[PDB]
């Protein structure tokens, strides 16, 4: 039994826990320009504050 | 073809990405040296009055407030926008007659790459994920090195 | 200084030899300057005019894409709503839009 | 020799003897250091100084 | 930036528009809506965050 | 020297810039990279300069 529950038991490295701050990363299509970064940012920003 | 694979089993990963620009159109300036030699500009000229006008040159320091900062040369917006820009830009001649710069010069678009990813050494190319909720991180790490074994 | 000048001229053809240092042509026009508002030898900017021409299609810039090769091509949706790459051939941006 | 150079005119001459180790500074008195923040100039600098 | 010999002359701001800018403008940074710049910092390696 | 001068003057790059300028516009929607002379690559193109 306990080999069968230690071939059960998933793996990993270390546990994520909440520090308050996270990312927010935006890729637009190739070629886009300034202004269309930021109308999708002020989406983000809007939705994110309201 | 990895990433159309893995976005079958949204109950393992979840925000499969790359990381890194795919890939951009490319503008190429065809200046043909004959005409202009021919014509009797230089081409030095051309390359200084391409590079100043449209990439900027850095010039000199100034100081300003106690503090020495750059001074810039480039051109004002409006003139290099697009591509019939080109047209509007003037190089002296040898006997100073001003001739422009769609008289020897072509346009062609092309294709390329903005950003090149290697790992030790060999070309490659880096992509990022999270595993799903309820799930651990050595279950994705395994399902992606089985799905990458074809 | 970009103000554009109240009185309109027209244009009467002179010059149709091509300058050998400067590979260009020389047209002309004349202009009734009543108030002397110009003097003779100054640098002035002329607009033209050619002709309006409806088979034209505008398409915004950033909905067509270019192959490796060169040529450009545009993503349509048929009838079936769906998607297809169609190439085509993009020879002049007006503003923010292909013709 | 303080006492008999004092006398010559169109000089300020002194005489003193080396501190006890001649790597650093000697440890009398403090060493304060007026700072410009703000890009008020030489002559600003001077006047505060004053 | 060229004078002949009789007092005419080109001066700069008859070619160009100088003004006081930017270095690059590739990057812009929004606060809350508002305009802002930022300061990131990165620990070196080797030392104490606190 | 001539010739020294000709393959310096002809086998250099030269930074063109960037479709769509760093400070846009206001209404700009293209952006690309300019590709101008680059360093020659073969003998047949060295033997052609000018």
């Amino acid at each position: 039994g306990m080999a069968y529950l230690f071939v059960r038991l998933p793996s990993s490295f270390l546990p994520d826990e909440d520090q308050g701050v996270f990312m927010t990363m935006v890729q637009l299509p190739a070629g886009a320009t300034q202004e269309r970064t930021q109308k999708v940012l002020n989406e983000v920003t809007h939705y994110y504050l309201t | 073809q990895l990433l159309a694979e893995a976005a079958k089993h949204p109950d393992m990963l979840t925000s499969v990405r790359p990381n890194g620009l795919e890939d951009t159109p490319q503008f190429k300036i065809d200046i043909d040296q004959e005409k202009a030699q021919a014509l009797g500009v230089s081409i030095n000229d051309i390359n200084t009055t391409l590079g100043a006008a449209w990439g900027g040159s850095y010039v000199n320091d100034f100081i300003d407030r106690g503090r020495v900062k750059k001074v810039y040369v480039m051109s004002e917006a409006k003139y290099r926008m697009l591509p019939d820009d080109i047209g509007d830009w003037y190089v002296r001649a040898a006997d100073g007659q001003m001739v422009p710069f769609s008289a020897f010069s072509s346009s062609r678009w092309e294709y390329g790459s903005p950003r090149l990813e290697r790992y030790n050494g060999l070309p490659s190319m880096e992509i990022l994920g999270q595993a799903a909720p309820g799930k651990s991180t050595g279950e994705a790490m395994e399902l992606m090195e089985q799905l990458a074994s074809k | 200084d970009g103000i554009k000048f109240p009185q309109d001229g027209t244009l009467e053809f002179s010059d149709v030899t091509v300058d050998q240092t400067t590979g260009s042509i020389t047209l002309r026009a004349i202009f009734p300057n009543p108030d002397h508002t110009l003097l003779p030898g100054m640098f002035v900017r002329a607009r033209l005019e050619e002709g309006l021409n409806p088979n034209a299609i505008l398409v915004p810039q950033q909905g067509v894409t270019r192959t490796p090769r060169g040529d450009a091509t545009v993503l349509v949706v048929g009838a079936d709503d769906k998607v297809e790459t169609r190439p085509i051939v993009a020879s002049q941006a007006i503003g923010d839009k292909w013709l | 020799a303080t006492r008999a150079f004092s006398q010559i005119k169109d000089a300020m001459v002194f005489a003193f003897n080396l501190p006890a180790i001649v790597e650093l500074g000697t440890a009398t008195g403090f060493d304060f250091e007026l700072i410009d923040q703000a890009g008020l100039g030489h002559e600003k600098l001077t006047q505060a100084r004053n | 930036l060229k004078v002949n010999q009789d007092g005419s002359r080109v001066l700069l701001r008859d070619v160009a528009k100088i003004e006081l800018g930017g270095e690059n403008y590739d990057i812009i940074a929004e606060f809350n809506g508002q305009p802002a710049s930022g300061l990131g910092i990165k620990l070196a390696t080797g030392a104490n965050a606190l | 020297v001539d010739v020294i001068t000709a393959i310096k003057a002809q086998n250099a790059q030269v930074a063109a810039g960037q479709l769509g300028g760093t400070p846009p516009v206001k209404g700009q929607q293209l952006n690309a990279s300019i590709i101008a002379q680059t360093r020659l690559t073969s003998t047949e193109e060295f033997g052609k300069i000018l």
